[PDB]
């Protein structure tokens, strides 16, 4: 390692405008600076939930292939991100396999998203077919047929629009304020393996 | 699938949209209440129009799914609540006629003015001048003059107007397959679909009148005692054997009995408890009052209330730069927002009302997890009782001793118990029969089974034979005296008071018996009892997803209203009255004529 060969993977923890939940942003990391003890020392970040491997011993194992994930959700559903729970978002917006090995980070965005007029620029899918596959992205806004009946994607009755809109404001209490969430995952040993950091012998 | 999944998805979409629009309208209303401007009035009109249009469209959309083949219960309850359009069945002509007639009600009440001839240019309104000339005087001539004059020009204006109102309400009831508008009011107590918990719309009148028949002797004895006190005080005007005319009850229409407290106390030399002196000598303010209130609430077991309240609250009036109403209210906003609006003044009743409103906010916060439609109490009586439990509990001298306000030098004996129970009885048993009377009257007048041209004569007779109050002067058929109340003019349910009074005592007995605070009933403290708080919350969380009988079962174990807790609360006072007032004449004579 050197390591002043920086790569812009720390911008996902400090950005200007996060994406929606249906268009969750997927990123690849390789041959980078593998500094992760600094992330644990960042006080403003609050929710540090790891399920796959040891958090304090996350740096022990070299990360051959790293995937980063970014989006924003509502306050209540940060608990639904944990594997093994069904309902909205967890089944209609984004899925996490039970055997998934990685970590999830969440923090508050009360002062970076609020607006006196109400922010309506964040959307989420409310309707979907039987299920979304784990680690898959659905963008299309095809008119959701509901149950049965000859409602061939017209409007109004029975058939419903899948993508609904969020609403965020300053006067909301805890449980409705926006929460910015990122996910870190990794996979092993395919193409000559690239990065791992502070193996301070 | 079948229409079950259709109803589920439609209810989900409605929940989201209604939540957003309701939050918008409620936040606008709060902003107007904090600061009054004409543009805020325009915003009020816009938000109300949007909410009305959305409700109409969503109800018309929901009217498609029939209720016959639905097997769930919560979905069926939500669809039953939403499907009822309301006033949409009537044509636009009678709809706007109803809107205008309610406008006439509001104008003739809020702007209704009877002006003193002494100062025709600057005089008193219905409040507070009429109250202070009716309840703060001794001479009977001006008292009877005001009593006659208040309805001398107000009752005349509304009798044909009220006839139009009642016939239009009858048409309203007919349009929705209801026998009478009284059935429409009673429908809040109706539950179906559950075996053993079924409640019809008929049994309410029977069990309410049975409870009143049970409670009648205590009210009769208290009325006889007050009459004897009046005779021993001022016998120069009232016949020694005649009944009690209403104009001597202090209130203009005869609702409460508290303002007679100056001429009722038996223990005159004994000083009543008053913590205001120590309240001001220790520099108490609203912030500390609410701090100790939430400390008491977390002592009971309920969780501490939201932190966003503290930086989004208006407790102390910010001078006179802005003008706003400071009437104490608790506002539910949704999306984790609850607020309290009150102007803080240093008096014990303000302490009790602060506890009351904090309890109201607690009950509102309880059922946030329920869907939007089911975010309400089991009926129209749970809110007031579950708020007044803490008000009743915090008034005990033991609680004042514990909190550190009252000096422990105060001794506890039978005299203070008698005084406290006299005050509470004057508060409660003087308003129970009036509430029952008014509700029963509106019930059989909205059923339309009674004749028309001697309403006043029948009403006075059936008041005299039940409440034992005789009119001072005869009244003709053009008068509309029972319309002087605020509630009857603005179409409000008045039966919630009887239910609240019974339910609060039921709650108190069932929560002190499990609290194991042995002693008198009125010396029960809910604080420092986690089991009582858990027992309260196991029902206080439901909201209205389950029948009200199932709710009352989980905390009390009884399936209906029972007078026994109320008789237990006044047991010491009842014993005192029976032992002391045996020599005094009891009951009202049936042969008295004015
Ligand atoms: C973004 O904010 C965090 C807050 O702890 C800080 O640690 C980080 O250095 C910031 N990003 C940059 C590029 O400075
Ligand atoms: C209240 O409204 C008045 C008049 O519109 C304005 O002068 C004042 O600044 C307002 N105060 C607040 C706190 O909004
Ligand atoms: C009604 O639907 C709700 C939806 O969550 C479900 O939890 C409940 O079990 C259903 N009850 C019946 C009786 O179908
Ligand atoms: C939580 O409750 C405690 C009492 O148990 C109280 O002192 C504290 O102020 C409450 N939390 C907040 C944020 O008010
Ligand atoms: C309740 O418990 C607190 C905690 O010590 C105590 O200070 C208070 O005096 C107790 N009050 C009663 C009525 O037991």
């Amino acid at each position: 390692p050197n390591i002043t060969n920086l790569c812009p993977f720390d911008e996902v923890f400090n950005a200007t405008r996060f994406a929606s939940v249906y268009a969750w942003n997927r990123k690849r990391i390789s041959n980078c600076v593998a500094d992760y003890s600094v992330l644990y020392n960042l006080a403003p970040f609050f929710t540090f939930k790891c399920y796959g491997v040891s958090p304090t011993k996350l740096n022990d194992l070299c990360f051959t292939n790293v995937y980063a994930d970014s989006f924003v959700i509502r306050g209540d559903e940060v608990r639904q991100i944990a594997p093994g729970q069904t309902g909205n978002i967890a089944d209609y917006n984004y899925k996490l396999p039970d055997d998934f090995t990685g970590c999830v980070i969440a923090w508050n965005s009360n002062k970076l998203d609020s607006k006196v007029s109400g922010n309506y620029n964040y959307l989420y899918r409310l309707f979907r077919k039987s299920n979304l596959k784990p680690f898959e992205r659905d963008i299309s806004t095809e008119i959701y047929q509901a149950g049965n009946k000859p409602c061939n994607g017209v409007a109004g009755f029975n058939c419903y629009f899948p993508l609904r809109s969020y609403s965020f404001r300053p006067t909301y209490g805890v449980g409705h304020q926006p929460y910015r969430v990122v996910v870190l995952s990794f996979e092993l040993l395919h193409a000559p393996a690239t990065v791992c950091g502070p193996k301070k012998s | 699938s079948t229409i079950e999944e259709q109803a589920k998805t439609f209810l989900d979409k409605f929940n989201h949209e209604a939540e957003d629009l309701f939050y918008q309208s409620s936040l606008a209303s709060w902003n107007y209440n904090t600061n009054i401007t004409e543009e805020n009035v325009q915003n009020m009109n816009n938000a109300g129009d949007k909410w009305s249009a959305f409700l109409k469209e969503q109800s018309t959309l929901a009217q498609m799914y029939p209720l016959q083949e639905i097997q769930n219960l919560t979905v069926k309850l939500q669809l039953q609540a939403l499907q009822q359009n309301g006033s949409s069945v009537l044509s636009e002509d009678k709809s706007k006629r109803l809107n205008t007639i309610l406008n006439t009600m509001s104008t003739i009440y809020s702007t209704g003015k009877v002006c003193n001839p002494d100062n025709p240019q600057e005089c008193l309104l219905l409040e507070p001048g009429l109250n202070e000339i009716m309840a703060n005087s001794l001479d009977y001539n001006e008292r009877l003059w005001a009593w006659e004059s208040w309805r001398s020009e107000v009752g005349k204006q509304l009798r044909p107007l009220y006839e139009e109102y009642v016939v239009l309400k009858n048409e309203m009831a007919r349009a929705n397959h209801y026998e009478d508008y009284g059935d429409y009011w009673r429908g809040d107590y109706e539950v179906n679909g559950v075996d053993g918990y079924d409640y019809s719309r008929g049994q309410l009148i029977e069990d309410v009148e049975h409870t009143f028949e049970e409670i009648k002797p205590l009210y009769e004895h208290l009325h006889a005692y007050v009459r004897a006190k009046l005779m021993n005080a001022y016998p120069s005007y009232i016949s020694p054997i005649g009944c009690l005319p209403a104009h001597l009850l202090g209130d203009m229409w005869g609702r409460f009995w508290t303002n007679l407290y100056s001429l009722t106390v038996p223990f005159g030399q004994k000083p009543n408890i008053d913590v205001t002196d120590a309240m001001v000598d220790q520099a108490w303010d609203a912030q500390r009052i609410f701090k100790e209130a939430e400390k008491f609430f977390v002592s009971v077991g309920l969780p501490n209330m939201t932190q966003g309240f503290w930086e989004n609250s208006m407790l102390t009036d910010p001078g006179n730069v802005q003008k706003a109403v400071c009437h104490p209210t608790a506002w539910d906003l949704g999306k984790g927002d609850f607020r309290i609006l009150m102007c803080t003044k240093v008096t014990m009743d303000d302490f009790l009302t602060a506890h009351h409103e904090m309890g109201h906010i607690q009950y509102d916060m309880a059922y946030a997890a329920q869907p939007f439609l089911l975010r309400n109490g089991a009926n129209e009586g749970f809110h007031e009782a579950v708020g007044e439990i803490m008000s009743l509990s915090a008034a005990t001298p033991k609680h004042l001793k514990s909190i550190g306000l009252l000096s422990p030098d105060f001794q506890e004996d039978n005299e203070t118990e008698i005084n406290f129970l006299l005050k509470q009885a004057l508060t409660i048993v003087g308003t129970l029969p009036f509430t029952y009377m008014l509700e029963k009257w509106r019930w059989m007048v909205f059923k339309g089974e009674i004749p028309k041209d001697q309403w006043m004569k029948k009403w006075w007779e059936m008041k005299r034979e039940i409440v034992g109050v005789v009119e001072p002067v005869p009244h003709d058929e053009t008068y509309c005296d029972p319309a002087s109340l605020f509630h009857v003019s603005n179409d409000y349910s008045f039966i919630r008071y009887y239910t609240r009074t019974l339910y609060q005592f039921q709650f108190q007995e069932a929560l002190c018996q499990a609290a194991k605070h042995e002693g008198p009933l009125h010396k029960c403290d809910i604080s420092n009892s986690t089991e009582a708080g858990q027992k309260l919350f196991n029902m206080l969380r439901l909201g209205k997803s389950e029948p009200w009988t199932l709710a009352l079962e989980n905390v009390v174990g009884a399936k209906n209203m029972n007078v026994r807790p109320l008789l237990n609360y006044f047991e010491p006072l009842f014993t005192w009255l029976k032992d002391q007032n045996k020599n005094s004449f009891v009951g009202w004579s049936t042969d008295w004529s004015p």
